[PDB]
């Protein structure tokens, strides 16, 4: 019916990108900058929160199938959200994204998108749909995190700030394959779990099950606690290798 | 843009209805035959029928009784069209001077109701104080019969019994009843209402409902004396009056279907029927005093009088005479004695009326070599069924017919034996032989010599139907007729439920012998979509029929026709293209199945154009380089086709089921694949005839010396009425020419009706209506030579005539008239 | 898992194009056969040669609503072909996708025009049902068609109903979210309040459009015929009564209700004009014909009715069609 | 193995005549005209009874095979009793057959054996063996007559006034298409039954169960009183139409 877009951690090493002669490190710094490039671009253009996730899944996604060698990082994190914008039906014109896309990159990175910009962009399209199957619908942890806090009773100013931490965490995991390793929805409870434990909360009691010490189960079944210290793990790593400190 | 002119050749020859009563004048006695666009006007003497006048409608005319309200010299005529076209009519006579007056007019069309399934029905009250129509089911409307009601206002009285059968106004009760047969799940039944025009709703009936028979069919008002009314069957006839309760039911009514009726004494004593094998019947009412003075009907009684011709209408005139009119056979004058000839029948034919009734086939042939064309048709069904030779007289058509007896269905001709090839069926009984007999002796079983195939191709295989006695089974045959002396030289009779349904005659690859080929269907009692059939080769020769070779298909042979040398066959929704080998044997090349039911075939070079059941009509190209079909354009408007034709390589001609012709062509714009595989529907109108058959050619001396003609082309159709007409092409000059003189024609022409002649012809079926376009009605036009000299004057005022290049002068009424008198020598 | 789930890979080589077979909502519909399994589909062009935005966002649309909508009364989108793709250069490649939609036998707009066809109440109760239960299934989803004609509703001979374009269809929010087009279904079967400027809709336009079907079935000819607006709005009117705050409070709030007057303020005449409809679908036809989209029932509700509430998906009872007697008609069988 | 030669009453109205445009009376008369014609003849010729119904047999069942106006009546009347002289050992010429036709004919109506009668006769003999399916054994009612009559015992006067009453009865339904409706079984318990309520006896008191009111079914088995009744009516029809008395 649907194609699977989930793999495995240890699948990562097998990537295009790294079985052409690419490292670890430089395969991750590339994601990062494409993901923050799209961050960047449509936080620019002023769109919607889900039409930037979107594209950067989209960009997640095609370097799954091709190599950062052969496709330049930056002209196709602009190719995903153009399309991301007519999918979730916030769009902006090709050119408005490529004149984002001069502001924020230098004359040694916007060299990726040729002597014609534009026509760079619009031809991986056809590129980019191949690739993702034509399978546009995509859903994010965001929707997830607002559909459990909701069901949560209690303090309205401790479970305002487990919300926009875990938000904050969802921003920063798009910098990350965590996009690739689980389904949105265990990523919504994993923010919930981490920002749970840096805020010193105990988000059993706000649930309809205060005893239930598995919270998290009464959201998403079939959820053991390695993945969510597994996803808290990745999360952390980009804060102490950056220069961003936890929110706490 | 595509231009057309279409005039009628031969006006509609089958008989719809038939009253009699007194309209012309008190005095005459009056039959009024009424034919799908013509009426006519008889009047009744000792010797037969005197004509006083004949009128032409802008309506299909649909219910047609003559009635005389209170205050009236004469009766007054109303009229119904199929268009819900409503009229009252009265005539008027100043010593030479004929004119039919429009008393009242209007159309009563609802805007919302489901058409009926047994068709519109007008009945009148006895005491003439309303008019009765059944338009759609669930809904009586009510035209009161008021001196004022000059628009002829109605309102609808809403009826429970949505499907009705027939409905009359019963005779000797007070208050205005109507008598109505209505089929419900729990089978059909007789019921009573009262009509009220004051409350406009209806009130409780007379007598009470009776469960009748399964196929109760006519109703009848018995008139005053009797009271009541009585139910005609499949099987027996029941009268049905209060209490009393009478049911005949003679062996002789069950062997066939009776379908008309007719008043003969006003008393009502005694009555007309006739059935579908055309027996003539009379059905007697014996009358019973009692001792109050009353006369209640002892007994009800049927003899059979004789033979006449499968009668639509029967009316009685006077002495002994009877009227028989008929949509599928000759209408007759019949002499009814008191004593039975030496046959024993009482019936004696008087004058015989030609009706080219249905025909189902024709083709153009010079019989005579010459430039002047005869059509050759298939004319009538069962009885009378026959052939029917057409030429034009040196102005009037002679014809002349050819008795089959047998229902015809296509026709084509071989000019290498002199001969014609015509496909046709008898009707069968299945005896007590555990065979079949025929009812009567037909062209293929009094045949010179008769031949039955012996073909093994379906063998055993298919499962053995069950047969009872009592059963009719069709046989269809195909017959080798002489083209002179049109003698049934040979009778082939195919096998056991197989329908005959194409034949060609044609030359095959490099085979120089001339074959009849027939294409057929293996019917069976499951119907549905046949999914067996055959395709034979024969070829007659000095006096003998060989059958050269057969093939064997899946499914219904609906159409055949050569080009270039190879056989392209219809199989339900397949087109195929066969190849004629060196071993006499047909082999398959391509094969198109994008279709419903490809039902009509033509061909030019190597366009085909396929007209199926639906779909309306799709143009096909045999691509020699290639060797397959592909689809070219097609016409993705849905209509019902009933017959299809090629005018030009880029126009094409088509007609509707629902009585319309249309032209569609290539739009040849803007160079889009998609713009041009769309056939743009060009030409619309609304014949009110249906089209069986078109076929290119002209019954005129055509002589090769060239000269500019105003019309191009000629195409020839047959309808179900015997209406034979001519359809032609115009250039854009002329087109505008002929458009411009029917509107100033239809300001100056008075209609029958006051119908506009612009609705009449307009494009119209039950769910789109279309105004007219890209067709000349040529009938209007050449209605121009009748009118008056000061109404032809009316017509070319301000008209700028455009024979000379320099001035545009102005048009003379002389002008005009050269104009026309050129367009009524095209046919 | 690529196989069947991997799109825009496979090439149109593996079909053979038959012909035209009709217009859809955005381009013309195409007939074509599988070479590999011999299946029947129909197609759809994609068309992205205008280099103005790229791939058409209304085809995204049909893209995204329809792999999402999954039901035995809606066409599913089967796959997404290319054109052959034959440069190393994936920058030359200007060639079209083709949509691959899977093939119905036939249309009631080709059905009803020619005529062929009749259908009892019984086949009437097994066409609103299953269209009732699709268009139910995809306004729970919060999904308007925008586009409910004859020729977007398929069938197959088995009997079952099954919606076709969606091309022209959009997501429905509560929230005004986007002004839409207020001319959207074809003009016979546009909803009152589409004509007098409502920009912003509900889902009973959809409602409305297939209650002109509805009574269309009966009658056998379409409800309101008209060529223009006011001319629609009046034969709206003449059935269903004119619109005027009595039986609409929020009529005012329409911008053409002061602009587009009908000639008289009739009364509803609906149940007297469709005196014949039985009770139990005559009841349906009032309430899918009410003139406020507040006042006029949903989907699910027509699935609650006397008239489909208990009709069973099991009986598909097909639509009876004529054969082989419809040869040659008005024979026989006279009077 | 052997053929059926049995119809219903409801299938004589679709026998080859009957669909040829002859009404139901006049077939019913060139039956009766054609087995007196046979009956007659024969009768002059001095033949065994067996004969002359085996003749009448043959004609009754040509004629649901055949149309009586495809083949004269009297032709094949003469044909039947030729062959059914050879069946039954009473065998005639011809020749013989031809004069007393002639003589008890009219002109007209032996103008139906054309120009050589004896040819028109001889020629048909192949078309009647085929009819019959070469049937030739036939059984008459005379014999069950006979030998249910003499398992009677009783007043012996009145039992042979049973017997002849019962014996001309057979002779008057040859007339009729009796012969073919039902087995010559039941057509003699029929008559038997016919003249038992002419003559007022009751026959069960003459059978060896004297009580059994149903006497015939000893005889003839499954034989409900409705054939009996029916058969009854349409041998005193015969009497009825031409005002004819019961012999009594
Ligand atoms: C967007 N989308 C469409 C489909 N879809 C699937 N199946 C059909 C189908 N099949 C019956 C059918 N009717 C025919 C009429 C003719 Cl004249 C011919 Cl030649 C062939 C025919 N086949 N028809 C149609 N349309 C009907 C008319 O106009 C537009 C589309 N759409 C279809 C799926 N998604």
């Amino acid at each position: 019916t649907k194609p699977c877009w989930y793999w495995d951690k240890k699948d990562l090493a097998h990537t295009p990108s790294q079985l052409e002669g690419l490292d670890p490190a430089t395969e991750a710094r590339y994601r990062r900058e494409g993901a923050r490039f799209i961050f960047d671009v449509g936080t620019r253009l002023g769109l919607h929160y889900d039409t930037l996730a979107t594209g950067i899944i989209y960009f997640h996604r095609f370097y799954m199938f091709h190599s950062f060698k052969q496709f330049p990082r930056y002209v196709t994190g602009a190719c995903c959200l153009f399309l991301a914008g007519k999918v979730e039906e916030t769009p902006k014109k090709c050119k408005d994204i490529i004149k984002t896309a001069r502001s924020l990159l230098n004359d040694v990175q916007f060299g990726q998108f040729g002597d014609d910009p534009k026509e760079e962009v619009m031809v991986l399209e056809r590129i980019l749909l191949q690739t993702i199957k034509f399978d546009l619908q995509v859903e994010h942890p965001y929707q997830f995190l607002l559909k459990y806090a909701k069901q949560l009773k209690g303090d309205k100013n401790k479970i305002q700030k487990l919300v926009q931490m875990a938000w904050t965490f969802v921003n920063d995991s798009l910098c990350t394959t965590l996009s690739l390793q689980w389904e949105p929805e265990i990523i919504a409870v994993a923010v919930m779990y981490l920002a749970g434990r840096l805020c010193k909360f105990e988000i059993q009691e706000w649930t309809s099950k205060p005893m239930y010490r598995r919270w998290w189960e009464q959201f998403v079944q079939d959820v053991p606690v390695d993945v969510l210290e597994d996803i808290c793990h990745q999360i952390l790593d980009l804060y102490s290798q950056g220069k961003q400190q936890m929110p706490h | 843009m595509s231009y057309n002119y279409v005039v009628t050749a031969q006006k509609p020859t089958a008989v719809n209805g038939c009253v009699t009563g007194h309209f012309t004048s008190a005095e005459d006695l009056n039959l009024l035959i009424a034919k799908n666009t013509r009426l006519e006007i008889y009047v009744v003497t000792a010797e037969g029928l005197r004509p006083v006048k004949e009128v032409g409608m802008y309506g299909k005319i649909a219910v047609m009784e003559l009635f005389r309200p209170k205050g009236e010299s004469k009766d007054l005529l109303f009229i119904l069209t199929a268009k819900y076209n409503a009229c009252i009519l009265e005539y008027k006579q100043s010593g030479e001077s004929i004119d039919i007056i429009t008393r009242a007019h209007g159309n009563v069309q609802d805007r919302i109701g489901r058409p009926s399934e047994t068709g519109i029905i007008g009945i009148i009250d006895p005491e003439c104080r309303m008019i009765g129509l059944r338009l759609y089911d669930g809904l009586f409307k009510v035209i009161p019969l008021d001196r004022d009601n000059k628009e002829l206002k109605a309102f609808n009285i809403r009826l429970e019994e949505l499907h009705v059968i027939d409905v009359k106004f019963l005779y000797g009760c007070q208050a205005p009843t109507i008598c109505f047969v209505y089929q419900d799940p729990q089978g059909r039944h007789v019921k009573t209402y009262e009509v009220s025009l004051r409350e406009k709703e209806f009130n409780k009936g007379p007598w009470k409902q009776e469960n009748v028979e399964a196929e109760a069919s006519m109703v009848i008002a018995v008139p005053e004396p009797f009271g009541g009314a009585i139910i005609i069957g499949q099987e027996s006839i029941t009268y049905h009056n209060g209490d009393k309760y009478l049911a005949i039911a003679p062996p002789i009514i069950k062997q066939s279907t009776i379908v008309c009726h007719n008043r003969v004494d006003p008393n009502g004593s005694r009555y007309l029927l006739g059935d579908m094998e055309g027996r003539l019947f009379m059905l007697l009412l014996e009358k019973e005093e009692q001792m109050d003075g009353t006369v209640t009907l002892k007994d009800l009684r049927v003899e059979l009088l004789g033979e006449t011709s499968i009668a639509e209408c029967l009316t009685y005139l006077d002495n002994g005479v009877v009227f028989v009119g008929s949509r599928l056979g000759d209408s007759q004058l019949v002499k009814l004695n008191v004593d039975s000839n030496e046959q024993g029948s009482y019936v004696v034919a008087m004058e015989t009326f030609t009706n080219l009734g249905p025909i189902v086939d024709m083709c153009v042939v010079d019989l005579e070599r010459q430039g002047q064309g005869q059509l050759v048709t298939c004319s009538g069904a069962f009885k009378e069924g026959s052939l029917r030779i057409i030429r034009n007289g040196i102005q009037k058509l002679h014809i002349r017919t050819v008795p089959l007896y047998e229902s015809p269905r296509k026709i084509c001709y071989q000019e290498v034996s002199q001969c014609f090839g015509v496909l046709s069926s008898r009707i069968e009984v299945q005896d007590t032989s555990g065979g079949t007999t025929a009812l009567r002796p037909s062209a293929s079983t009094q045949a010179l010599s008769s031949s039955v195939s012996s073909s093994k191709l379906f063998s055993s295989s298919t499962a053995p139907h069950e047969t009872s006695f009592g059963e009719e089974v069709e046989v269809h045959n195909l017959l080798i007729i002489d083209q002179h002396t049109f003698e049934v030289l040979h009778a082939h009779q195919f096998l056991q439920n197989e329908y005959a349904l194409s034949l060609v005659s044609c030359k095959l690859g490099k085979d120089p012998n001339t074959y009849f080929i027939v294409g057929t269907a293996m019917v069976y009692p499951e119907e549905a979509e046949p999914k067996q059939g055959r395709i034979v080769v024969f070829q007659y020769s000095d006096g003998k029929l060989q059958t050269v070779a057969e093939k064997e298909v899946k499914g219904a042979v609906y159409s055949m026709v050569e080009f270039n040398g190879k056989l392209l066959a219809s199989i339900n929704s397949t087109v195929r293209l066969y190849e004629w080998t060196t071993e006499k044997e047909l082999r398959t090349e391509c094969n198109h199945y994008n279709n419903i039911m490809a039902l009509y075939l033509k061909t030019k070079g190597d366009f085909i154009l396929v007209g199926d059941l639906m779909r309306s009509v799709l143009l096909l190209a045999y691509k020699p380089m290639e060797g397959n079909f592909e689809e070219i354009a097609r016409d993705f408007n849905p209509n019902w086709m009933s017959a299809v034709e090629i005018l030009d390589d880029d126009n094409f001609l088509g007609a509707e089921n629902a009585f319309n012709l249309f032209v569609c062509q290539k739009d040849s714009a803007a160079t889009t694949d998609e713009e041009r595989q769309h056939l743009q529907e060009v030409g619309l109108f609304h014949l009110g005839e249906f089209v069986n058959v078109f076929c290119h050619g002209s019954l005129v001396m055509q002589n090769l010396g060239e000269t500019s003609t105003p019309t191009q082309g000629s195409v020839l159709f047959g309808t179900v009425n015997g209406m034979i007409g001519l359809v032609t092409s115009l250039s854009e000059s002329w087109y505008n020419l002929l458009l411009d003189m029917q509107n100033r024609l239809n300001k100056v022409i008075k209609s029958v009706g006051k119908i506009e002649h612009s609705f009449w012809r307009s494009f119209h079926t039950e769910r789109k209506t279309e105004p007219a376009t890209g067709f000349i009605d040529g009938d209007l036009i050449e209605s121009f030579l009748d009118i008056s000299r000061p109404k032809m004057q009316e017509v070319v005022a301000n008209l700028q005539y455009d024979d000379g290049s320099g001035m545009k002068r102005e048009a003379t009424a002389d002008d005009l008239i050269k104009v026309v008198e050129e367009l009524t020598r095209i046919h | 898992g690529q196989t069947e789930s991997d799109w825009g890979k496979r090439c149109v080589d593996k079909f053979d194009i038959i012909g035209i077979i009709g217009e859809g909502t955005y381009g013309q519909v195409y007939k074509a056969k599988d070479k590999d399994t011999g299946e029947l589909v129909a197609l759809k062009k994609v068309r992205l040669d205008n280099e103005k935005e790229g791939f058409p966002i209304t085809a995204i649309r049909e893209i995204k609503i329809l792999r999402q909508l999954i039901h035995r009364s809606v066409v599913n989108m089967k796959e997404i072909v290319t054109d052959k793709q034959d440069a190393l250069d994936f920058k030359k490649d200007k060639g079209a996708f083709y949509l691959v939609f899977e093939y119905m036998d036939h249309d009631l707009m080709g059905l009803l025009e020619s005529g062929l066809v009749h259908f009892s109440e019984d086949h009437i109760k097994s066409f609103m049902k299953q269209l009732m239960e699709g268009l139910e299934y995809c306004h729970k989803k919060n999904f308007l068609h925008r586009d409910i004609k004859c020729s977007n509703i398929l069938l197959n001979n088995s009997g079952q109903i099954k919606l076709a374009d969606f091309g022209l269809a959009r997501l429905y929010n509560s929230e005004e979210s986007r002004p839409y087009t207020n001319k959207v279904i074809t003009l016979w079967y546009r909803p009152p309040e589409l004509l007098l400027g409502e920009e912003r809709y509900t889902p009973a336009i959809d409602v409305w459009s297939c209650g002109c079907i509805l009574g269309e079935l009966f009658t056998k000819k379409p409800i309101f015929q008209a060529n223009l607006e006011l001319a629609q709005l009046e034969l709206i009117s003449r059935l269903c009564g004119s619109p005027c705050p009595a039986v609409w409070p929020d009529v005012i709030k329409l911008p053409y209700f002061n602009t587009m007057k009908p000639k008289k303020q009739y009364r509803r005449r609906l149940r007297e004009e469709f005196s014949f409809i039985p009770s139990a679908a005559l009841d349906l036809l009032d309430h899918m014909l009410t003139l406020d989209p507040s006042k006029r029932c949903t989907a699910e509700q027509t699935l609650q009715s006397d008239f489909l509430k208990d009709v069973e998906l099991s009986k598909m009872a097909p639509p009876d069609l004529p054969h082989w007697q419809d040869c040659h008609e008005l024979w026989s069988k006279k009077r």
